[PDB]
């Protein structure tokens, strides 16, 4: 999912775009 | 910055990244 | 002496193992006959021990059916030694039926002790009995309920020859039984003994003697024994033995190895003497058994080599134990006892095994633990074994304990609350870094429900009061901030600089839970302290721990903190008393609360003035008496709430002035200058600070009154008197200006020749306004005069008697 | 009621209100409704916009961080009913992290057929403790209401009273109210869900939650079970098949939503058991023509795939998706993180499957009470074994206590290793009874199954103990139990011995104070002997078992059934609150507490009472001189612990069942000694407590101090006078002293002393220096008690 | 010892066979 | 308590008599 | 067996008068 | 009865019972 | 021995025997 | 008889033992 991407490993911003428009 | 975002503290930091076009989702 | 040294024994249920007496000439011990009901008189009839002489320690005989008399038992009976005796007595007959006499004709001295001969319903010949010719103490005899006090049987005394003395006020023979006497020796001989003409023996025989005055022909010494000769000190190379015989150094020694290798009183040699065990302050020696001091306390070595313990009795002799010589493995299936026991150990000569010990949080309890050999090594060639340890959480505190193993593998296995991190120190300190292998201590069952992971908690404000103290942190965060469920904040009075938590599973530890911060640094505010006292405060995080119980909690470091001080309490128990007209003693005691170091002590003193109503109040009237002065719930709700997150988080995203003292180190103080049955307020404070705006408590209310003089209430002036021409007298008299306190009135007794003392009262308002006194209408003839000054402390001195011719 | 409006498939809306335009229409929604990540929104936005056409909600609602919202009353007025058909995370209703709002006002919302409702994270929302959620929510108890407003401070109420229904919630009554302009609509007790109107008449059988006219099925504001053409029925007629549980359609409906999905990307409908289900269950085949599944000669089951093999159940949600599955072609790891239990709506989603392609994992499931739910789990093949070669596993389960019921359950497990730890209720003959079941004895290594941590907090020693001997004493009571021996003697390590104090006989198994008894030595019985037992008092004890590891073997120790006995009565206490007063002159009231410690049924009391003897000194002082102030009222021990060793009449009544005690026939104004006793046995050699004292002395009479009989007079020739007058020899205890006031004829009146020693000796009073006149003299006696009246005044002429 | 096993406190006949061969 | 004193010896004689008193050898 | 009924467990006079001869 | 009987109680209880009548006391069962 | 007569005589006959058992019949 | 023999006359173990099971 995401959580496991974010607060079990780290999250560039990068990564969070995928989630955008 | 790279942080462990998760919680509150993670929606915050993505309507930072993004909220000017929204969010995706599945139409 | 023809036959051997007995040690001593006992003989129950039957009389075959009475034949063990056979070949028995002397007792080195005590003799037990006893517990004898399948006999027979038949039984005992044809049974004597002639070869027995002397006996060391007692003699006892209880509940032997079918035993008549002793004479045939024991016809040679000298000596009861006495060194060790049963409840003080040296001589105990018990509960015999069937016994109808002593019969021990040849006891003749007893060393010390007593006789108690007691419910022997069916005994007789005890009136014939002198116990001041053979006992040394009779006043702790204990001779009752026998038959003599009970009936009247008869008591045949052989005289026609038995002599015949006074117990109390009478005369009457003395014999053992119906066909011997009980044999005084001459005053002469008080124990040398007597011969058949009553000539005394040797100076160091003692009871009989074949030939009088002879060494080599006692039947008994008085103070020792070697070959055949009685004499009064062992002779080197001889040491004293039993305190009844000498022996020479290969038989001690012997006696000491006999010891060494069975179950047994290791014997030592100690100022020519085989004692027992070397007194306190001395140590035997490998080479020689000498007990030299090793020092006011000694090795303290103590015998087993493996031993279980698994409660305080199985632990109580280990107590003042300093070397074990043998093994220890410690099996508590259960704190202080443990320590009061224990913990004066510093070396094990094996090893030390501990094993699902329930009830043990630490082992701080081994405080003197320095050192262990290891010789003898657990199966699998392991010194320390730890296995199954339930609350076991630290062994020793490593930055100041020392602990050596000489040689051994470490074993740790299963220890559920072990941090792992011990485990590690134990190999750095005692030097086993690679002294084990593969497997010998657990890695995934050790420290299963430990946090030791400390992120460093660091103190960064502190701010005291003389009661509430506020302390401030950095705060921590794991990586996972949901997971924080708060902190715990301990704090405990600490005098000492060394505390650190040490305790059974129980412990003080006050501790508070604290919030996590809302999301400023955490902190928390204390209440309810004790001035200027010292406290130990740390803090500790609770965390919900990973699948794998990856706590990664944090921790601080134990801080000491001590409170300022305030002003003190009351000083306690102030006592003021009159030891003279005008000295007060008064003697206070320290307060409860000193909130501080107490520097000096205020005191004041007022005088007190009197009532006035006194002054105004008249007492000649009627009325002249006068007054002389749990967990898992929280973290499951918490480990709930963050999975709800989680799952909504993964759904909805797509990623497309009076006068004063101060007293100063005392606590009494005297005050002069003082008028006498003077009433005087006495306040009474503490102070802990002196220069800058002293410290000091409430006012403490004490009333003191000085003593009176004893000639202050006496009236001092001649007494001057005026004749009116109807008799009228005016009487006036000069009061003692001092008086003690004040002249409540006075008392007027005056006689005329030929008649009675009569009585009047001057009252204060009536002394002030007649000047004294005006007694009119006066009987011719002549007067006398006495006035007294009755004041608080009581009645003075009369004046002079006037004489006046009317 | 019909339904104007459209299906209205459920929908997501996101970022901006450009898509609630779509639910002007929407009467119904055959969904999920889901408004959420509303961040540029001000409550202006919102007091103009309204959707009072919806009624009710199939899936559920969630409401996730809508900024400028303050009330639900303005968006969805006319929301009675949310069916729950599928829910978010067991939870029918979520309203997260919402900010700005402050009250629900969802006042028309009546039933929510299936789940809870969870609101959480809200800081400024009021008006939650004042809904009564058990006339809205069957079950109330997974509810989840935490982090809010009202519990973390207390922000006001405004109740609609002056009407609003009030009801109690634990002890106390409070009022149900949803805003402070709308209040929880309350239907009578009789119509527990088919609803009522304004008046009370109850709705219809079919109505749900509010209806216009009472008994008509026309008028149904909500269908209780199904909807057609206005009208709620029992059952869809035929050929109206059922549709998703609320509305009946016809054959054209379900076949052109199956034919819609053929050309498109799904859920093509098929037709079985007059219902317009999905996918029809396992051993059914849907034909060509028609859209009826046939059942096929053979075993065809239906198969539910798993994405990469691994899928995890936490929630009904979650677990749902599984249902009327068979065979899994994965591995499920379940995992609920809860604290309530889950197993009835689990035991129908699950249950229904029989092999397992993968593996079973158990993890941090803290509610599981038993595994029981897997109905029809057979075959466990663990083709996809869990890391370290494991197909069966189960770690921290806090409340695990059967796997199954293997007396009636079968299994069997292909491959891999077993796995258990930390599994605090579950005792290890369950885990054996599984590994000899399922066939994998020779399969696992040491440390798979962990004995320490497995069944510690657990009891199943399933072997019996018998005490032989049981004896009870004043505060001692000695026990022996018959050996026990495991078939290794070694095993046997002692005896725990478990007591408490329990005055009724109902215990549990399973305070508890616990004494260690050591292995017997080897007839033999171990035995124990307790002391420091208050006496008279009831005692549960049972012994256990301790033992071994017992891996290779399979001892599982032995437990006794718990014994209730009671130790003997004793000597009761001191009998408590001990009071003498008096009422009267002849009468004593005496009022005593029982003792504190009985220790036994008490019978009756003990009392005696007795007169004291007066004060000797009482009598020979002087009471005019100044301070008058008349007071107002081993050896055989020894020998045989040596030489045997062990081979290795005053008045009184019985007071029964009275604690209030008054005595006559007293002295009136006369102390008297009292000592009281409580007895807890009369008949065989009476026991009693240790005498409690007492003392009282009755109040005076009127009369005692005063004198009886006139003045005697006598004068000599020098005018001296000795007055006599007769004693009152029964006075208020006795007289001190008397007083004589004698005057003269116009002149003052002078008083003097008669003292008791002074009447005794000088027979009576002698007055001296006495003038010719006509005197007056009253005479009057000092007892104890106080002053009597005086005499008649004395006049004669001397 | 035996004392205050049957005196002290309450003793049976297991005891005083306890205290025999 | 009604076993001390020579009831004492007398009880435990009759529980015993042949086997005899047991005493540490 | 009477040790059974009133040792083990525990017992009334009616079942107890059953061991009188 | 009130409490449970053993050893020497319950003989002396049954003795009690039983009265002249004798009775015959065999625990092993 | 002196002679129990009473209850001490059946005190007496269970010491004596113990769990042997025996036969009191004072016919 | 049991009574008369162990209460008029004393009795020995003996005795007491042979009315023993």
């Amino acid at each position: 999912g995401i959580v496991e991407q974010c607060c079990t490993s780290i999250c560039s911003r990068y990564q969070l775009e995928n989630y955008c428009n | 910055v790279n942080q462990h975002l998760c919680g509150s503290h993670l929606v915050e930091a993505l309507y930072l990244v993004c909220g000017e076009r929204g969010f995706f989702y599945t139409p | 002496y023809p036959g051997e040294v007995c040690p001593g024994m006992d003989i129950r249920n039957n009389l075959t193992r009475l034949h063990e007496l056979e070949n028995c000439s002397v007792i080195e011990g005590h003799l037990q006959i006893l517990l004898m009901f399948k006999t027979r008189p038949e039984d005992f009839r044809d049974l004597s021990f002639p070869k027995l002489i002397m006996i060391t320690d007692y003699l006892l005989l209880f509940r032997v059916y079918g035993l008549e008399s002793l004479k045939d038992l024991f016809p040679n009976l000298t000596v009861i030694r006495g060194s060790r005796l049963f409840f003080n007595y040296a001589l105990v007959i018990f509960e015999m039926v069937h016994l109808k006499e002593l019969g021990l004709y040849n006891l003749m001295n007893i060393t010390r002790g007593s006789v108690r001969i007691e419910k022997n319903n069916e005994l007789c010949y005890l009136a014939t009995i002198d116990w001041s010719r053979i006992l040394d103490s009779v006043e702790d005899n204990y001779i009752v309920l026998n038959k003599d006090d009970n009936e009247e049987c008869g008591d045949v005394c052989p005289g026609t020859n038995c002599p015949a003395t006074v117990i109390n006020g009478q005369f009457v023979e003395r014999c053992w039984t119906h066909s011997h006497c009980q044999k005084v020796c001459p005053t002469i001989c008080k124990s040398h003994g007597c011969t058949a003409e009553g000539l005394c023996c040797h100076k160091e025989c003692l009871g009989n003697c074949s030939e009088p005055d002879d060494p080599t022909k006692c039947v008994a010494c008085r103070n020792f024994y070697l070959d055949g000769q009685c004499v009064e000190t062992c002779p080197p190379p001889y040491y004293h033995f039993q305190d009844w015989r000498c022996v020479n150094f290969s038989f001690c020694q012997d006696l000491h190895f006999k010891c060494r290798n069975s179950r047994c009183h290791q014997y030592v040699i100690h100022n020519n003497k085989c004692i027992p065990e070397c007194p306190s302050g001395y140590t035997m020696n490998s080479s020689n058994l000498m007990c030299t001091p090793c020092l006011g306390p000694c090795p303290k070595v103590c015998q087993i080599g493996e031993k279980t313990i698994d409660s305080v009795t199985s632990a109580q002799e280990l107590r003042g134990c300093t070397v074990i010589n043998g093994s220890l493995i410690i099996n508590i299936r259960g704190a202080a006892e443990l320590e009061a026991n224990l913990g004066l150990i510093e070396e094990i000569s094996g090893f030390l095994k501990i094993r699902r010990s329930y009830a043990l949080v630490s082992l701080s309890f081994f405080r003197k633990l320095h050192l262990i050999r290891g010789e003898t090594l657990e199966i699998g060639n392991y010194s320390f074994y730890a296995l199954d340890n339930q609350n076991l959480r630290q062994l020793w505190d490593w930055s100041k304990h020392n602990l050596t193993i000489t040689q051994g593998k470490l074993f740790f296995h299963y220890n559920p609350k072990l941090c792992l991190s011990e485990i590690h120190k134990m190999e750095e300190v005692s030097g086993t870094k690679g002294r084990q292998e593969r497997n010998d201590i657990a890695l995934k069952t050790n420290g299963d429900q430990a946090s030791c992971e400390n992120e460093l908690l660091k103190f960064s404000f502190i701010r005291t009061s003389f009661d509430k103290i506020l302390l401030r942190w950095e705060p921590y965060w794991p990586p996972d901030f949901r997971d924080l469920l708060g902190f715990m904040l301990f704090y405990k009075e600490a005098p000492y600089q060394n505390v650190t938590e040490f305790d059974g599973q129980s412990n003080s530890w006050t501790v508070v839970d604290i919030d996590p911060p809302q999301r400023s640094h955490p902190g928390w505010l204390m209440r309810g302290l004790k001035p200027w006292t010292q406290y130990a405060i740390f803090v500790k995080t609770l965390v919900t721990f990973s699948d794998e119980r990856r706590t990664y909690g944090a921790k601080s470091d134990i801080i000491y903190v001590q409170t300022d001080a305030t002003n003190p309490s009351v000083p306690l128990d102030p006592i003021s008393v009159s030891n003279s007209s005008s000295q007060i003693i008064l003697k206070w005691k320290p307060p409860s609360d000193p909130n501080g170091n107490i520097t000096h002590y205020l005191v004041y003193w007022e005088r007190q003035a009197e009532d006035s109503e006194l002054f105004e109040l008249d007492y000649c009237l009627k009325g002249l008496k006068l007054p002389s002065r749990q967990i898992l719930k929280e973290l499951e709700e918490s480990s709930f709430r963050k999975t709800f997150e989680d799952y909504l988080h993964n759904v909805v995203f797509v990623p497309r002035h009076r006068p004063f003292e101060k007293v100063v180190n005392k606590e009494s103080l005297v005050i002069s200058g003082l008028r006498h049955f003077t009433g005087y307020r006495i306040e009474l404070q503490a102070c802990n600070q002196d220069s800058p705006d002293e410290r000091c408590s409430v006012a403490a209310y004490v009333s003191a009154r000085t003593m009176p003089e004893a000639k202050a209430d006496d009236i001092v002036g001649p007494v001057t008197h005026e004749i009116f021409e109807n008799n009228v007298v005016h009487l006036m008299w000069q009061e003692p200006k001092e008086p003690n306190g004040l002249i409540v009135l006075y008392e007027v007794s005056y006689r005329r020749y030929g008649d009675e003392e009569l009585h009047l009262c001057v009252s204060r308002k009536h002394f002030a306004l007649e000047r004294g006194c005006r007694l009119r209408g006066l009987s011719p003839g002549n007067y006398s005069v006495r006035v007294r000054a009755t004041s608080l402390a009581g009645n003075g001195s009369w004046t002079e008697p006037t004489y006046f011719y009317v």
